[PDB]
Order: structure tokens, then sequence, then C-alpha cells
RNA sequence: GGGUAAUUGGCGCAGUUGGUUAGCGCGCGGGUCUCAUAAUCCCGAGCUCGUGAGUUCGAUCCGCACAUUCCCCA
RNA sequence: AGGUCUGUGAUGCCCUCAGACGCCCUGGGCCGCACGCGCGCUACACUGGCGGGGCCAGCCGGCGCCCGCGAGGACGCGCGGAGCCCCCGCCGUGGCCGGGACCGCGGGCUGGAACGCCCCCGCGCACCAGGAAUGUCUUGUAGGCGCCCGCCCCCACCGCG
């Protein structure tokens, strides 16, 4: 249930792409299809993990748990709700 | 101001912009039924539920 | 940077390590090692000890990681 | 093993061969500290002294101190073979030695010597600073 | 001498008993060379003393440099 | 007017032809090193290193006994397969037991001949994921792991698989 709930909980509803030209980045905010939210919410899980471990004490297993209840906690001391935050206003700035 | 959750019911095509959009007819369920259109990125399909911050914006 | 000893400076051992482990649910080597500021190698002894004592009890167990729950409550 | 608290008579960094050695390694990798010791080497004096080798060095006492020492400097005697020793068949006395700190290096200024008056490729070489085996130049190494 | 105003981060500028403040600017990053874009991080006796207040760039007062107008029997 | 007359009893026209550019012998060199860059290999560690044990391939394929720490060696017959991975322990964020260049004693193999290649003790270089710039890739694929043949007296970080 936890692992859902990070799933769901991590995952942009929104983002930026390139589609104005103009000679300047023109970019466009857009919405975003299910499947990639949940690729994306597990890339960012994992990777969260993977850059705490690295060159750190403590092992790979521990910091995956953390960073899954954070995410799941709705917390933003975890990397994944970081990046969506980062993605969402990048985009709305944009919209 | 509280993002709303739509559904697809077609898509009509992609973009010149390197492919990477799709072009999209929603739905709100929740009871308006107005079918507008807007832009996606990602693998969409029918009957998907998309999630949209905006009740009033368009796309064309 | 940072050096941690290897053996235990005498009353070091009980009047904090057992009294502040004995106040938690779960715990690991590594935690115990980044909690009080010792050498993992000295965590692996003290929880043998209290294993053989009963306060804790293993619940996963493997060469890289055990992992142990507080069975005083 | 199961030694959690420091003994009485802990000895929180030694001195020997003047160099000093930390009390929280394990025993056979500190005495690589010393310029003459490795691994392999430790294992084989210590052993024959009857001390143990999954041991904190800092529970070392002097008692099997002293007795590593007399085995460093008559180890021949104390079981260990020539094959494992630094220096066999010496140039002068033709005999067999293991050279600790000190000795290490006024030995090897003395070869230098010995092949700088006898005019040899590897002495000419080591002044200008080059390979002495015959690995190639020219292609790498550079700045 | 008399009156008026002002001195802020490396830069001019708004801010005045509870943000160290906005832009400019520091370099590392993302954004088809990667800049105009955007993200992020950094830059301080706020000219100098005292006064009361939970708490003054911040309210009064001391003195110095700068600008405008005005005054003059050793 | 891409490369190959230096693969050939494939060749036109030139040059060399008895102090020879023919052929055979002895040595040296093609490897030398203030410097710029092209394909590769090894690492920067805990999703790990060391020690012990268990276990499965394919192109295909050879073994016993006795010495020696080992690499290797003397005899004698026809017979035959691994790394990653998994289990148990040690180390405990320290340029440290990560990494293994350089150098100093020593033991052997090939060969007419070591400057070549293997093994043992000690010493223990750079390196903390890499600027402007740039390459390859869609299922048993990338990547990671090792094993065979070719050239070969000896030798594979190469190449075909």
């Amino acid at each position: 249930q936890v692992l859902v709930d990070a799933v769901a909980n991590s995952g942009p509803r929104e983002d930026s792409c390139r589609i104005g030209k103009g000679g300047q980045v023109r970019r466009q905010s857009v919405d975003v299809s299910p499947l990639r939210r949940v690729n994306i919410g597990i890339y960012n899980i994992a990777t969260g993990a993977r850059k705490a471990a690295f060159r750190k004490v403590r092992p790979f297993a521990e910091c995956l748990a953390e960073e899954i209840m954070n995410a799941a906690a709705g917390a933003d001391k975890s990397y994944a709700i970081s990046q969506r935050n980062s993605v969402e206003r990048i985009a709305v700035s944009n919209r | 101001p509280e993002p709303i959750n739509a559904r697809v019911i077609e898509v009509l095509g992609r973009t010149s912009s390197r492919g990477g959009i799709t072009q999209v007819k929603v739905e709100f369920m929740t009871g308006e039924k107005r079918q507008i259109i807007r832009n996606v990125i990602g693998p969409v399909r029918k009957d998907d539920i998309l999630v949209l911050m905006e009740s009033e914006r368009e796309a064309r | 940077k940072v050096d941690y000893p290897t053996l235990f400076a005498d009353e070091a051992a009980m009047n904090e390590a057992l009294k502040f482990i004995k106040n938690s649910k779960c715990i690991t080597h590594t935690q115990i090692c980044e909690r009080l500021r010792v050498s993992v190698a000295l965590a692996k002894r003290v929880m043998r000890q209290l294993v053989k004592s009963g306060d804790f009890a293993i619940v996963s167990k493997s060469s890289r990681m055990t992992i142990f729950k507080n069975m005083t409550k | 093993m199961t030694t959690i608290v420091q003994p009485n008579d802990y000895r929180d960094l030694l001195r020997m061969f003047n160099t000093n050695i930390q009390g929280k390694v394990v025993l056979e990798c500190a005495l690589v500290g010393i310029k003459g010791i490795g691994r392999r080497f430790a294992n084989v004096a210590l052993k024959k002294a009857n001390i143990d080798v999954h041991k904190r060095a800092g529970e070392l006492t002097a008692a099997e101190e002293d007795a590593l020492m007399k085995v460093l400097e008559d180890p021949l005697s104390h079981g260990i073979p020539a094959w494992m020793l630094n220096r066999n068949n010496d140039f002068e006395s033709g005999k067999d030695m293991h050279i600790l700190v000190n000795t290490i290096a006024s030995t090897h200024r003395a070869d230098l010597e010995r092949l700088r008056k006898t005019r040899c490729e590897r002495g000419v070489r080591h002044h200008h600073n080059l390979k002495v085996r015959g690995q190639h130049t020219k292609s790498t190494g550079r700045r």
C-alpha cells in the first residue's frame, strides 16, 4: 500500500515542451499521460535512493525504504517530491 | 484552481514538432460533458483519465 | 576526516550504548554506527551479546544485513 | 575477539622502529605500516610467536611485543624459510637476512654506487631518470 | 555659520520597532553550439555615538565627507 | 586519375647488373623521447574487496602418478569442461585491506643465442565519476562475465567467434 501511494504521489501532472518555435524556447505547458507518470515515479524513487547510498556508509536498502516512506507521506524532504515540484513550477511558468 | 480529472474519447494525431505531442479530445465526466481539445505528451489511449490543472484552457 | 574507535573505553559501553539501544524498536549495525559514532564491528559484537541476553530478536538475517526487533517493549 | 572494552593496559598509540602505530586497527595490518613488513611476512612472524592475529593492536601486552622483536632479527632460526625474505644471497657475505627500516635506505644507496663505478647500463640510466626495464617510452607517459 | 536632502552587498536603486530587502552582478547546472529564457547558490561595522522600548537602516541625539540656496565689522 | 608494381613464373617503360640494388653470413635498428591525438584495457569502491565452501555452458574439448610454496619438471597411458551468481564469515568510509604503475634481492621456460615470457618476498605512482566538444544502441538487444581459434620457438589489453 505504501508503495502504490508513493508511486501515486510521485509523478508529475504537468510538463513543458518545445513546440512554439519562434527561435527561442517558446515552451508550452501540456498534460501528462498516466503511464509516463508511473514510470517517472519509479525512476525517481530509485534514483534518489541511489544518490544517497553512494560513498555513504549506509546501505542501499535503508535509503530505499526512507525514500518510499517520505514520498508516501507527501513530504517534500524526499528527492521525488522535489523533482515533481520543480517540473510543475517550470511548467506553470510556461503555461 | 482545484485540478479536475478528464476522460479521453478521441485522439486526433500528433504534431510536427519532432512528433512527441498528441492532440486529444476530452470530456468532463464530473457532469459538464465539455468536449474540448488539449495537448498531451506520452502514450495515450482511449478511456484514459487525464488530470487537468486548468478548467479553462484550449489548444489548436 | 571523522574517526571512530573500534574498542569501547570501559564504562562507555553501558553508560549509554546499552541504554540507548534498549530504547529502540528496530535497529541495525549501520544505524547504530552512525548514531553513537562507533565502528560497525563493535555493533556486531554488542548485538550478539544482546540476542544472547534476549532483549532483541532476529526478523531477517543475511551476511550483508540482519535486522532486529526489540522484544522487551 | 569478544574484546569489547579497552583492557586496563590498552595503549592508544604504539611506537616501534621509530614509526608510530594505532591501537584501533587489527594487528597484522598495522604492522604493514612499517617499511619492510607486509601482510604475508607478518602473519608468519606473529604465529611463530604465539600471538593472536585477529586482535586490536592496543591489547598487545609488552610481553608479546618483545618476543616479536626477537623474531625479526633472527627469523631464520625461528623456522621461517628463506624464500620469504627481502634479501636473499647478499652480494657480499652471501647470506640471507630481512632488512627493516633505515637499513633499506642505506642498502639501496650503496647498490647505485656499486652500479655507478662499475659503469653499467642501468646506472647511467638511473641518473637521467629513465625506464630501467624494457617498458616502452615515447608514447604516453607525458605531461 | 543657517536650512534641506542623502550615504546599503562588487554596482547604482525602493524598502523603515518583527524580509536583510528588489534588480544588476559571482560560478557552477538544465534547456539541439547554448546565449536573450528559466532554476539554483553567493556578495554586508546599511557613515559614527548615546537614549527608551519584546524589537530601530528604521525614532531622537553626537560628529565627519557630498550637493543646492542663503549670510558676513576682530 | 580512390588503394595496391612491397602477394605471385601478372606486366609496359626506366635503373642496377662482378668493390652488385643479385644471393649468403656477423652484429645494430625498425622499440630510441622536452612534445600534439586515434582505437582499446584497468580503476576511482559497501549495488564493494578478502578468505572458505556449493554449483551449472557453447564454438568444442586429453589424461594418470610422483617431485616442487609456485611457475614448472621426470616417467606412463588414452581419456575429458568456467566466470558472474548463491551460502557463511572479516573489513567498516580512512588515497583504508580501494588501485596496482615504478623499483631492489631471488627461482624457471623458449631458443644456437634474451633484450622475451612466467612465479616469490619487499616498495606501494596517478586517480573522489572527469571543461569546451563527441560516439553507439530497440529482445535474449545494451551492458556486465568469462571461454576458444588465428598469426606464434615464447607471448594477446588485438581480431574472427
